[PDB]
């Protein structure tokens, strides 16, 4: 019953100069899955729309805009990078589309709307800008709207800035359609989607003296259904679940998820990302080497654990030297929560089937750039035929960001600078 | 003639928001020029779905579209204004939707009953049944206006539509329904309220979303005011009781924040049986916000209790809870309680106040937080009526003295504001012996704001203690500062004279104040010298005409020859204002 | 007629006190008037006691209002601001415009000296250029002020006993006569006596040193003692260095630093202070904290209204 | 172990490219009462361009 993933599309330049501004930094599907937002280190956001004709239509460019631009914080003598950290779509409220785009410092609410009406008509001039004699104004006429070629316009509606001392690493919308949280390294702020001049600091784990700092917030997320529950992971590998009903300030956690001896244990233990299951009963956390799935009812241990790449446990020394050990990988649930996807090195992304416990490795490479071509499972060992040696792994090729279509078996896998879209073999 | 109008119409397409905003704000002028017929056929279609979507621009348009009934030809063609407002009711921005809903409500009254069933009611059905929850959210605010006038058959349809909104899958819609549930019940028949509003009210009050349940509390108040008092126990109280015991502190906050409104709705009998136990729990709530909200209601809640058991309930059930609040760790809970705690003195009476309230009163004055102490000192009027403030004088003075000497000048500023109020309550006898030194000490404070506040405080004190008291006590000490080595303190003498002369009259200003002002005209510091010119300009009207010519004019003229530009300028201004030159 | 302009000028001061920026035409007219006054002032401007000495404000207008609420309102209180009126603040335009307006109105009451941030190059780095462009849509306002900055006196002398300057002493300068010889009507150099006077800072180390700022020199207590004795100066009041307590004596009380921007950059949380010189030259320090902002703090641990 | 408190703190202070007078002077007070900043002095040229100068993303191509 394994899904025979087939190459569908690849976007971006083919083995180009790979400028730093061209590196993809986030992939986020829409709530309905029609739109697929992509962010890069250059502050540019590209939105792809699926062809409207279960659906397996190709994704085509829909909108493009400069979400963030480089800035200099003259109050701190710091250059604010324009890299897009997280993109989060808001629930569709009208014909327009809304999403939140955040760099390390500022969150922006962007409205993407289609306009197909052109106001035509003038009194003191022509459509070409040629003015006329004002004395010839005998009868007033009102402009009319003329149909025009469809155009997509992206504009910033609200800017949420000047709230985080440290770098924002997560944004998550609340299920109440009103608020969302933004979590930096040491503080979590609660925002209102229609208010920008003030925010509520629910969580603040900053020590009184920074000399005593021992852990930082790595990720945070609201519960998909409950409006009062959110979980934020720390660099120690512990997830704290906060019930906003207990008190206004969530400094006291309702639950603490953790487990009871390598040299780099302090690093690999850090949780890169935490994702709630669609049902909300389960929670998945990604550390450097493994994926752990936690049942919210059980805190002592995870129900399931999956090893993303065991062959790199022996190479942590090399990874530390080149700083690859600090890569913050991500994890994604499928629509039915039965399969979880996470990325790896050498353009490998792993699929873990929870029901059957099966495990496959797939590669996103241009060599298979033929639509409707089955992806051959990859095996890494260090060696039989067709197996890729561990030494051959290219640690510069990191699949950090991945996204799963909320309903269908369509996954958007983002390499360093190319976005790959794969579909199930119908 | 038409050219100015052509400018406005062309600005509608202008890329500059300011020009577009200005043109839209003048649509009334544009409509008049176009005429009644042209406005319906040309202007309104252009305003239906505007390409521009600026929040301020759309908000301005919504306001204008609500006042076009006459311009579109009166009520006969008022329905032509629906499409422009229907689009605005669907926009993402909340304020624009709210204004659009307000405009729709305003023009709804101008629809005849036939029009409502033909043009307005279908609009509500479209918005209510729309696939975009922005439209459905706006539809909630339109049921109340149209329901009374539509026919019975239409009324049945509207209730069904409102029921669907209360069950909408989107929390945004449900919040809107809960907010408008109270007003929609005020127009429904009492039979339908019991049978149809209550099931919706109960369902919303138990909604999974905390943001929706907390809105049900307000609906509980409105629904209670409609039902008979005997029907509350079965229709309202079961929902209200769980709200006070709700898991979410946000819901409990609303109960505490609207407790007095609930008390006036359920009636005295229910208040004793249900609210009083609930109020105690709120004052003991684990969340500081809930306790602070409950504290504000202590005075109002106790007053409205039935006289048959007001004193007994307060002494036996409310007072013990207040004792814990006085010791509450949270600063804000203590501050909120302090501002209303002394309001219970008239209720309990003199004998009970001394034995029970007074120990808590002393504890508040000893609180470390200045705000708690300031709140107590600001609300001594109620205690004064019941028991003479002289009993509290020995305990207030240490608190006043400590505040008057606080390191933070803003704290010192606050007590100065309350000083004239306290002086009247404590009387002249106590003020002169004890508080007089504090007022003088403020005039020579390092912070200018304190000196400025003290100068104003002197004026207020004289207004109530009379001119004679000021001459004997305040004036002689104020003039002593004229010899202070610091020029800032010397200028304070002129500032004090500026305000004191306003109330001391000629009988005192000329005899005592004026000689000091003229003498200071020779101060070596130029800053003092031109304040004399400004001082004389202000007290000149009070002084008699003979005095001005004899003394003020020669001194002002001499200042006009001063080597400093500022002294010359203000000296010249004084003569011009005083008509001395 | 000068009275008509004075009444117009007074209206500007009241408008600025409300944090309302003047129009570009008004700013252009204001700067021209200021140049006529500043060009007549010496490099070492003589100041007559009593006077209140204030440090850096850095466009923190709401704190400047706090300063007046404590020191008093001009022209009642004589003030001496030691530069750095712009940059690193949300209201640089209003701050500098108000100070210039007061100088034009009350030239004899308020003295404004040049700070290291009163320069074209640095203003383009720390937001003043952006703020003028953002609040006007054009660089004319920025151009006008920057031209005016060139006429600001470098230093001030209070009764010939207290020497007030933004920065510190210079290796090339040994007596006040050398300072008067400088041509200050130019952009702030990156080297030389004019740069040092605005960039130099005191330090515990002895003699001269390398300034971490990348400009100016770091001078020890040895230089300060020599400079005071040579010129017969009782004290050397200065600014340009953040001090947590608002004022900080150093070099055996030969040099005092005054910083008048509380909670510098809205994050340092420091105290601000202003040194008040009595009629007899006695110095008194008044520390103060940032004024309460309306609808602040931006990030609050108290539940906001929308969530309540 | 290669982690620790200082390991986290250094990651918080990403870049530290430019010297800041505020941070430098705050540190001095703490030290006297009991890296701090970069060495480069910011220059207008070093700052981002006054206006955007970035082309459309190659993904949109
Ligand atoms: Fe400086
Ligand atoms: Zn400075």
């Amino acid at each position: 019953n394994d899904i025979q993933w087939c190459f569908s599309q690849v976007k971006g330049a083919v083995d180009d100069d790979v400028a730093e501004a061209d590196i993809i930094s986030t992939v986020e599907f829409n709530h309905s899955g029609e739109l697929l937002a992509t962010g890069d280190k250059g502050g540019r956001v590209v939105i792809f729309q699926q062809e409207q004709e279960h659906s397996r239509g190709e994704y085509n460019v829909y909108s493009t805009f400069q979400s963030h631009e480089p800035e200099f914080d003259y109050l701190k003598s710091l250059e604010i990078e324009e890299k897009i950290n997280k993109i989060r779509w808001l629930p569709q409220k009208n014909a327009a589309q809304f999403l939140l785009s955040t760099n390390d410092k500022t969150i922006k609410l962007w409205k993407i709307s289609e306009r197909d009406k052109r106001p035509e008509g003038y009194n003191l001039k022509e459509e070409d800008g040629r003015y006329r004699d004002p004395t010839t104004v005998t009868t007033l006429r009102v402009p009319v709207f003329r149909p025009m070629d469809l155009m997509v316009e992206a504009s910033p509606r609200r800017i949420f800035a000047n709230a985080h001392t440290y770098h924002i690493n997560s944004i998550s919308i609340n299920s109440d359609y009103e608020t969302y949280l933004s979590a930096d390294d040491l503080r979590i702020n609660l925002w209102h989607l229609e208010i920008t001049d003030r925010s509520f600091n629910i969580v603040d784990i900053k020590p009184a003296n920074m000399e005593e700092l021992t852990e930082v917030i790595t990720a945070a997320e609201f519960h998909p259904n409950s409006c009062n529950t959110f979980v934020y992971s720390s660099s120690k590998g512990t997830i704290r679940l906060c019930d906003m009903r207990a008190s206004a300030l969530c400094d006291r956690h309702s639950k603490l998820f953790e487990e009871p001896r390598s040299f780099f244990s302090e690093i690999i233990s850090s949780i890169s990302d935490v994702k709630f299951s669609h049902s909300g009963r389960y929670m998945m956390t990604r550390d450097y080497l493994s994926v752990k799935i936690w049942d919210l009812n059980m805190e002592n241990r995870p129900v399931e654990t999956y090893q993303v790449h065991e062959y790199l446990r022996s190479k942590l020394c090399s990874l530390y030297e080149n700083d690859c050990i600090f890569d913050k990988f991500e994890c994604c649930w499928n629509g039915s929560d039965s399969v979880v996807m996470t990325g790896s090195y050498n353009n490998f992304f792993r699929m873990f089937d929870r029901n059957t416990k099966r495990d496959i490795t797939l590669e996103a490479s241009r060599e298979n750039n033929k639509p409707r071509t089955v992806l051959k499972p990859r095996k890494v060992c260090a060696r039989k035929k067709d197996e890729i040696s561990v030494d051959s792994l290219d640690f510069n090729k990191k699949i950090l960001h991945t996204a799963w279509h909320p309903k269908e078996n369509i996954i958007a896998v983002a390499t360093t600078n190319n976005l790959y879209i794969f579909q199930d073999k119908v | 003639s038409l050219y100015p109008i052509a400018v406005l119409i062309d600005e509608l397409r202008n890329e500059d928001v300011q020009l577009r905003l200005n043109s839209i704000k003048k649509l009334s002028t544009i409509a008049l020029a176009l005429g009644v017929e042209r406005t319906r056929s040309e202007l309104l279609p252009f305003l239906t779905d505007t390409i521009y979507d600026e929040d301020e621009v759309l908000l301005a348009l919504a306001e204008q579209l609500g006042t076009f009934t006459t311009l579109v030809g009166g009520p006969e063609y008022v329905h032509c204004l629906l499409p422009p407002l229907e689009s605005l009711a669907t926009v993402e921005e909340t304020v624009v939707r709210d204004k659009a809903v307000e405009s729709l409500r305003a023009i709804s009254h101008e629809h005849s009953p036939s029009d409502l069933e033909a043009h307005f009611v279908p609009l509500v059905k479209r918005l209510a049944g729309g696939d975009w929850f922005t439209s459905r959210t706006s539809a909630c605010g339109l049921f109340s206006v149209c329901y009374p006038r539509v026919s019975s058959a239409v009324k049945a349809e509207l209730r069904q539509y409102f029921r669907n909104l209360c069950s909408d899958d989107t929390p945004m819609v449900r919040r809107a329904a809960a907010s408008k549930l109270g007003e929609f019940a005020k127009v429904l028949e009492l039979d339908n309220v019991k049978s149809e509003i209550i099931p919706m009210f109960s369902n919303l009050a138990s909604d999974e979303q905390d943001s929706v349940r907390l809105l049900a509390v307000e609906a509980c108040v409105n629904i209670a005011q409609l039902l008979p008092q005997e029907d509350l126990e079965a229709l309202v109280m079961p929902t209200l009781r769980q709200a006070a015991e709700d898991k979410s502190w946000r819901v409990r906050y609303m109960v505490a924040d609207k407790f007095t409104e609930l008390q006036k709705a359920v009636g005295p009998e229910i208040t004793k049986t249900d609210l009083v136990p609930a109020f105690q729990n709120l004052m003991k709530d684990c969340e500081a916000e809930v306790r602070a909200a409950a504290s504000h209601k202590v005075k109002e809640f106790c007053e409205n209790l039935s006289a048959d058991c007001r004193e007994n309930v307060i002494m036996s059930q409310i007072l013990p809870c207040i004792k814990e609040l006085v010791s509450d760790a949270n600063q804000h809970v203590k501050s909120a309680l302090a501002s209303v705690i002394m309001g219970l003195s008239p209720i309990l009476g003199k004998d009970n106040t001394i034995e029970h309230l007074l120990p808590l009163f002393l504890a508040q004055l000893k609180d470390e937080c200045p705000e708690v102490r300031l709140n107590i000192i600001s609300n001594l009027d109620c205690v004064n009526e019941v028991i003479g403030i002289r009993q509290l004088s020995q305990s207030l003075l240490p608190a006043i003295v400590e505040l008057a000497e606080d390191a933070k000048w803003r704290v010192r500023l606050a007590i100065i504001e309350y000083m004239p109020l306290l002086a009247g309550q404590l009387g002249v006898e106590f003020f002169d012996e004890k508080l007089n030194s504090l007022c003088m000490a403020w005039l020579v404070d390092h912070v200018y704001a304190i000196r400025e506040a003290a100068t104003s405080n002197l004026k207020k004190l004289v207004e109530k203690f009379g001119k004679e008291w000021a001459h004997a006590t305040i004036i002689p000490k104020v003039l002593a500062m004229s010899g202070d080595p610091n020029y800032l303190h010397r200028m304070t003498t002129l500032f004090c004279i500026n305000v004191l002369s306003e109330v001391c009259g000629q009988d005192i200003t000329t005899k005592h104040m004026l000689p000091t002002v003229l003498r200071m005209a020779g101060d070596p510091v130029a800053n003092v010298r031109f304040n004399v010119a400004k001082s004389l300009q202000k007290i000149g009207p009070i002084l008699d005409n003979s005095t001005l010519q004899s003394e003020v004019k020669p001194i002002l003229e001499k200042l006009t020859q001063d080597q400093d530009v500022d002294v010359k300028y203000f000296a010249q201004e004084a003569l011009t204002v005083l008509s001395l030159a | 007629d000068e009275k008509v302009f004075t009444k117009e000028l007074d209206q500007w001061i009241e408008q600025l006190n409300e944090c309302k920026q003047l129009s570009e035409s008004q700013v252009k007219s204001l700067c021209e008037k200021a140049k006529e006054i500043l060009t007549k002032e010496s490099n070492v401007q003589e100041v007559r006691c009593p006077v209140t000495v204030c440090g850096d404000v850095h466009g923190q207008f709401h704190d400047l209002m706090e300063l007046f609420r404590i020191g008093g309102k001009s022209p009642d209180t004589n003030y001496l601001f030691m530069g750095d009126y712009v940059d690193r603040g949300y209201y640089s335009v209003e701050t500098v415009t108000l100070l210039v307006a007061l100088k034009v109105r009350y030239r004899e009451r308020i003295t404004i000296l040049r700070g290291n941030h009163e320069s074209r190059q640095i203003t383009q780095v720390y937001g003043f250029y952006d703020e003028c462009l953002r609040k006007y849509g054009n660089a004319n306002v920025w151009k006008y002020f920057t031209d005016l900055f060139d006429y600001l006196p470098l230093t001030a002398l209070v009764d010939g006993q207290i020497f007030c300057l933004h920065g510190g002493l210079s290796p090339s300068i040994d007596t006040l006569d050398h300072i008067r010889a400088l041509d200050r009507l130019q952009e702030v150099p990156h080297e030389g006596p004019m740069c040092d006077l605005l960039w130099s800072d005191p330090d515990d180390r002895g003699g001269w040193g390398i300034s971490p700022r990348g400009a100016g020199y770091t001078f020890g207590q040895d230089i300060s003692e020599t400079f005071n004795h040579a010129n017969g100066l009782t004290l050397v009041s200065r600014a340009h260095q953040l001090v947590m307590e608002g004022y900080n004596w150093c070099h055996d009380r030969n040099v005092v630093t005054i910083f008048s921007a509380p909670n510098y950059c809205y994050r340092c949380g420091n105290q601000a202070a202003i040194m008040e010189l009595d009629d007899t030259l006695k110095y008194s320090f008044l520390q103060f904290d940032p004024a309460p902002r309306r609808g602040e703090p931006h990030v609050t641990r108290r539940t906001p209204d929308y969530f309540l | 172990k290669p982690g620790g408190s200082d390991f986290l703190r250094k990651r918080l202070q990403k870049g530290q490219k430019y010297f800041d007078s505020g941070d430098y002077n705050m540190a001095k007070a703490k030290m006297k009462n009991k890296e701090v900043t970069g060495d480069h002095i910011p220059t207008p040229q070093d700052l981002p361009q006054r206006k955007p100068a970035l082309v459309a993303s190659k993904l949109a191509g």
